Protein backbone atom coordinates (compact mmCIF):
# COMPACT_ATOMS: atom_id res chain seq x y z
CA UNK A 1 0.00 0.00 0.00
CA UNK A 2 1.26 3.40 -0.81
CA UNK A 3 0.89 4.94 2.89
CA UNK A 4 2.95 2.29 4.82
CA UNK A 5 7.09 1.32 5.16
CA UNK A 6 6.76 -1.86 6.12
CA UNK A 7 8.45 -3.27 3.14
CA UNK A 8 12.24 -2.08 1.74
CA UNK A 9 11.05 -2.87 -2.11
CA UNK A 10 7.80 -0.28 -1.69
CA UNK A 11 10.09 2.52 -0.06
CA UNK A 12 12.37 2.48 -2.94
CA UNK A 13 9.53 2.39 -5.45
CA UNK A 14 7.54 5.39 -4.00
CA UNK A 15 10.44 7.24 -3.30
CA UNK A 16 11.70 6.62 -6.66
CA UNK A 17 8.00 7.69 -7.79
CA UNK A 18 8.12 10.94 -5.62
CA UNK A 19 11.05 11.66 -6.59
CA UNK A 20 9.73 11.85 -10.94
CA UNK A 21 6.63 13.42 -9.90
CA UNK A 22 9.00 16.60 -8.39
CA UNK A 23 11.03 16.57 -11.60
CA UNK A 24 8.19 16.54 -13.51
CA UNK A 25 6.42 19.27 -11.33
CA UNK A 26 9.79 21.57 -11.58
CA UNK A 27 9.54 21.37 -15.23
CA UNK A 28 5.94 22.84 -15.17
CA UNK A 29 6.71 25.81 -12.95
CA UNK A 30 9.77 26.44 -14.70
CA UNK A 31 7.20 26.50 -17.85
CA UNK A 32 4.72 28.84 -16.51
CA UNK A 33 7.06 31.01 -15.11
CA UNK A 34 9.02 32.19 -18.27
CA UNK A 35 5.81 32.04 -20.11
CA UNK A 36 -13.11 26.67 -26.00
CA UNK A 37 -15.52 28.99 -26.75
CA UNK A 38 -14.80 30.35 -30.46
CA UNK A 39 -14.29 26.57 -31.79
CA UNK A 40 -17.44 25.60 -29.58
CA UNK B 1 14.63 33.45 -47.90
CA UNK B 2 11.09 35.66 -48.32
CA UNK B 3 9.85 34.14 -50.67
CA UNK B 4 10.05 30.95 -48.59
CA UNK B 5 8.40 32.70 -45.89
CA UNK B 6 5.45 33.56 -47.87
CA UNK B 7 5.25 30.17 -49.24
CA UNK B 8 5.10 28.69 -45.99
CA UNK B 9 2.83 31.75 -44.64
CA UNK B 10 0.31 30.38 -48.04
CA UNK B 11 0.58 27.07 -47.51
CA UNK B 12 -0.42 27.29 -43.37
CA UNK B 13 -3.05 29.73 -44.50
CA UNK B 14 -4.71 26.95 -47.33
CA UNK B 15 -4.53 24.16 -44.43
CA UNK B 16 -6.84 26.71 -42.53
CA UNK B 17 -9.41 26.27 -45.05
CA UNK B 18 -8.64 22.78 -45.33
CA UNK B 19 -9.27 21.77 -41.84
CA UNK B 20 -12.67 24.55 -41.87
CA UNK B 21 -13.17 22.60 -45.00
CA UNK B 22 -12.90 18.92 -42.88
CA UNK B 23 -15.15 20.35 -40.22
CA UNK B 24 -18.58 20.83 -42.66
CA UNK B 25 -17.77 17.13 -44.40
CA UNK B 26 -18.06 15.85 -40.83
CA UNK B 27 -21.04 18.10 -39.84
CA UNK B 28 -22.28 16.79 -43.61
CA UNK B 29 -21.36 13.18 -43.01
CA UNK B 30 -19.76 12.78 -38.94
CA UNK B 31 -21.19 14.26 -35.91
CA UNK B 32 -20.06 17.32 -33.53
CA UNK B 33 -17.57 15.04 -32.31
CA UNK B 34 -14.83 15.24 -35.82
CA UNK B 35 -16.91 18.93 -36.54
CA UNK B 36 -15.28 20.08 -33.37
CA UNK B 37 -12.05 18.49 -33.34
CA UNK B 38 -11.51 19.54 -37.14
CA UNK B 39 -11.43 23.18 -35.64
CA UNK B 40 -9.73 22.10 -32.27
CA UNK B 41 -6.72 21.57 -34.51
CA UNK B 42 -7.07 24.51 -36.77
CA UNK B 43 -6.53 26.62 -33.50
CA UNK B 44 -3.17 25.68 -34.41
CA UNK B 45 -3.10 26.85 -37.91
CA UNK B 46 -4.72 30.03 -36.81
CA UNK B 47 -1.78 30.82 -34.64
CA UNK B 48 1.35 29.75 -36.88
CA UNK B 49 -0.20 32.13 -39.48
CA UNK B 50 0.18 34.98 -37.35
CA UNK B 51 3.08 34.20 -35.51
CA UNK B 52 4.68 33.72 -39.09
Amino acid sequence: VRGMNTSSAMSAFERMEEKVLMQESRAQALGELAGGSDVD
Amino acid sequence: AQKRSEKQYNDAQNEINKWQRNAQLALQKGDENLARQALERKKTYTDTSAAL
